[PDB]
């Protein structure tokens, strides 16, 4: 996704990239359903699609055994979210949660 | 246990006040008298000042808490 | 690439049939990526496939089986993909069947071994469609010599024609024999 | 803007409930209430519940 | 742990934290000075 | 697909028992203490 | 050997319901 | 078959164009012509599904049709028509850059769009769709200007430069949804009047309600309800309970955690 990231196209990692989530949903592998969704929220934001990456939090199911950087940009993703949408209660929450749990010695 | 209690004192009077109003017990002056003190001595707590009163005592202890 | 369903979902409802089996059509198309989208509008998607003039029942009943797939509810799902009829293919290999005829199997063993708990008089009448895949599949299984896997889901869904069927048809028959005599001996449970 | 924005925004606050005044439009000003004591309502036991929580 | 390089960085009082010191005006020696002199 | 089905199955069951077991050293931990 | 997995499954079933709960009461009585 | 469909397409399109752009009172004819052309529009791929790669007449055909098709409901004042037709221009608008040339009718439409969500009171997706606009777009193009202004004085309160919006209006298609958006905001400001002004009079009422005929302004008070003024005065000033039982669970909630140790 980085590598996409810099060819500037990340709606061509869209397809690939989702139905992999779609495939990491099915078969119980928390790391990469989190990265995964992750990785599709960053793309969503990036191309400022921000109700699609609306009904992909609201119907998607973040897994709770995740690392603390997923958490982090998950929650930071979240929280932008809800602060568009006008849920300035759980930006506040999501953001705050994101801050805590990212590394405090870099990033 | 203390309000299951309460509630059997309540029904015991409430039997006794059904039994004396349909006719099986003679009007007892003494008891109407102690029931009747009773419920006038059960307290009003929308008064407004002992809500202020039951708040701020509730604020100071869970305070505490 | 393609930014929203809206549009689609949009045509999905038009008075038009010929509009809206081109949008289901594009649905179909689009559903991997915008599976939300569609998953927010399954209402007008539903009655469409409820309405019986319409005469694409059974794509559209694909069409929000995927859905409910990529939803991940996995009953409405298998419903909408047993409405589909015989429009889904089994043979072709995708995640989506594969998960679909797993959901299928699983549903049909849990009700069978409910229907064979219960009396002989009346149970919850199958779907002879249910059992129709579920024969599929096992033909499927007969084919592909894995008659282990075949006796596995026969003594899972209750299906003592079939196990005896696969045993019989197997290629050693001494030795499908002692599995299932030894597999019923270790597992089988009800009396 | 003109004083009559600044009307209607006082009116839509105090509405809104982020003040609790009223509005003496014959004399064209804002009287604002007493701030009833807070300690004696319910709001401190909700902030140490959210915080014993 | 991960560095975070999926976002850009810009290159770059031990007593109570207010929000009061921020504000913005004259030191009081001036501000005074200017209402004795229009006084 | 009946082996991916099994396999999936089986991998789902092998999850819970890890979890479980985890969970259960855990009690046993305490239970012993 | 997938229904050897099957045997798995109630291993796991064992694991879980017989040995959880038994867990739990046992240090419920050993407080007591 | 691809060709001669396209150009029958191309055909019923500038028949409407020219029908549409220079005949002012042009009316239903122009919607039984929309649902054959958009039946005919069914073929030429209309909206491409990605990797098409048609490059082809698809933009006039779809994109003029759904333009004057979303025109043509302001025009109807049909709702419902409005946001397949706006939907679908979403969809060829924000999707297909590059490819395209992008239509100075663009920003004005998607104006409109904000517009009729402001109307049906979709903040949320109001504020979704306007981060789609570029940022200069939103910051100095009058189409995307003046919904978003008319937003900030909405939730500012500024109900009299909302009423001016009324004159202001950019494009005159603006004025369908922006009558319903000032009935509603009638509705908020006498909410405004209600909760606050103890007291309020009738003649300076009228201009703070900004409606202009005492009759009106009668019956808008028959409307909910008021005391009509028995000094020219409407006085609707109509302004303990511990809640035992919620703080007992919350006190019993308290308990449990301290207790299940």
């Amino acid at each position: 996704a980085r590598v996409y990231e810099f060819l500037d196209k990340l709606d061509v990692v869209r397809s690939f990239l989702h139905a992999r989530l779609r495939t990491a949903t099915l078969r119980h592998d928390a790391d990469g359903q989190a990265t995964l969704l992750n990785l599709l929220l960053r793309n969503y934001l990036h191309y400022s699609l921000y109700d699609q990456a609306e009904k992909l939090v609201s119907k998607s199911v973040f897994p709770e055994q995740a690392n603390n950087n997923e958490w982090a940009r998950y929650l930071y993703y979240t929280g932008r979210i809800k602060a568009i949408q006008l849920e300035y209660s759980e930006a506040r929450r999501t953001m705050t949660n994101a801050l805590r749990k990212a590394p405090q010695h870099t990033a | 246990h203390g309000l299951k209690g309460l509630n059997s004192k309540l029904l015991d009077i409430r039997s006794y006040l059904e039994k004396v109003a349909t006719g099986k017990l003679p009007i007892n002056h003494q008891i109407i008298y102690q029931l009747q003190d009773v419920f006038n001595l059960l307290p009003d707590v929308s008064l407004q000042e002992f809500v202020k009163a039951f708040y701020l005592k509730t604020n100071d202890q869970m305070v505490v808490v | 690439m393609i930014t929203s369903a809206a549009g689609i979902i949009s045509l999905l409802d038009e008075d038009e049939p010929q509009l809206k089996e081109f949008a289901l059509h594009k649905l179909n198309a689009v559903v991997n990526d915008f599976w939300a989208e569609i998953s927010e509008s399954v209402d007008k998607i539903e009655v469409l496939y409820e309405d019986e003039g319409f005469r694409s029942r059974q794509f559209a009943a694909l069409v929000a089986s995927k859905v409910f797939y990529h939803l991940g509810a996995f009953e409405e799902s298998l419903n909408y993909a047993l409405g589909a009829g015989d429009l889904f293919n089994v043979n072709d290999n995708s995640e989506y069947v594969e998960t679909i005829i797993a959901k299928c199997i699983d549903h049909y063993t849990k009700q069978c071994v409910e229907n064979a708990d219960l009396p002989e008089g009346e149970k919850k009448p199958i779907d002879q469609r249910l059992e129709g895949i579920v024969n599929k599949m096992f033909q499927r299984c007969l084919d592909d010599h894995k008659y282990k896997q075949a006796i596995g889901i026969a003594l899972e869904t209750r299906r003592l024609d079939v196990f005896e069927k696969t045993i019989l048809e197997s290629n050693d028959v001494p030795g499908m024999l002692a599995y299932s005599l030894k597999l019923c001996m270790s597992l089988m449970q009800n009396k | 803007d003109s004083p009559e924005d600044a009307e209607f925004i006082v009116a839509k606050a105090i509405r809104d409930g982020v003040i609790e005044a009223s509005i003496n439009h014959e004399k064209g000003y804002v009287q604002s209430k007493e701030m009833i004591d807070i300690y004696s309502t319910r709001e401190p036991q909700l902030a140490f519940h959210q915080r014993i929580s | 742990d991960d560095e975070f390089e999926e976002f850009p960085a810009e290159d770059w009082h031990v007593w109570e934290d207010n929000w009061d010191d921020d504000n913005v005006e004259d030191d009081f020696s001036n501000q005074l000075r200017a209402e004795l002199e229009k006084h | 697909g009946l082996r991916q089905y099994y396999l999936s199955k089986i991998e789902e069951l092998q999850l819970i028992v890890n979890d479980k077991s985890q969970n259960l050293r855990r009690l046993q931990a305490q239970r012993n203490e | 050997d997938l229904y050897s997995r099957y045997k798995k499954l109630q291993q796991e079933l064992e694991f879980l319901e017989v040995q959880e709960e038994y867990i739990k009461d046992e240090q419920k009585n050993l407080k007591k | 078959t691809s060709g001669a469909v396209l150009q029958a397409a191309t055909g019923m399109y500038e028949q409407l164009k020219g029908e549409w752009n220079r005949k002012s009172p042009n009316l239903s004819k122009c919607g039984e012509e929309l649902g054959r052309l958009k039946l005919v529009l069914l073929e030429l791929n209309f909206l491409p599904t990605t990797g098409t790669k048609l490059t082809k007449q698809q933009l006039i055909l779809a994109r003029d049709i759904l333009e004057i098709g979303a025109q043509w409901s302001i025009l109807r004042k049909d709702i419902p028509s409005f946001e397949r037709y706006m939907a679908q221009l979403k969809c060829y608008y924000f999707d297909y850059k590059e490819q395209l040339p992008e239509s100075a009718y663009m920003h004005q439409l998607l104006g409109l769009n904000l517009l009729f969500l402001l109307s049906q009171n979709r903040v949320a997706e109001f504020h979704t769709e306007l981060e789609r606009l570029p940022a200069k777009d939103i910051q100095t193009n009058v189409y995307i200007k003046h919904p978003v202004s008319l937003e900030q004085y909405l939730m500012e309160g500024s109900y009299n430069k909302v009423f001016l919006a009324k004159g202001n209006i950019p494009a005159e298609s603006y004025t369908f949804f922006i009558d319903i958006l000032l009935d509603t905001i009638r509705d908020e400001i006498a909410g405004c009047i209600e909760k606050a002004y103890e007291k309020i009079l009738f003649t300076e009422a009228t201009r703070i309600l900004f409606f202009n005929t005492p009759k009106k302004m009668t019956d808008y008070a028959k409307k909910r309800g008021w005391v009509l003024g028995p000094n020219n005065y409407y006085s609707f000033a109509s302004q303990t309970t511990i809640p035992s039982t919620e703080l007992a669970k919350q006190v019993i909630e308290y308990a449990r955690q301290l207790e299940m140790i």
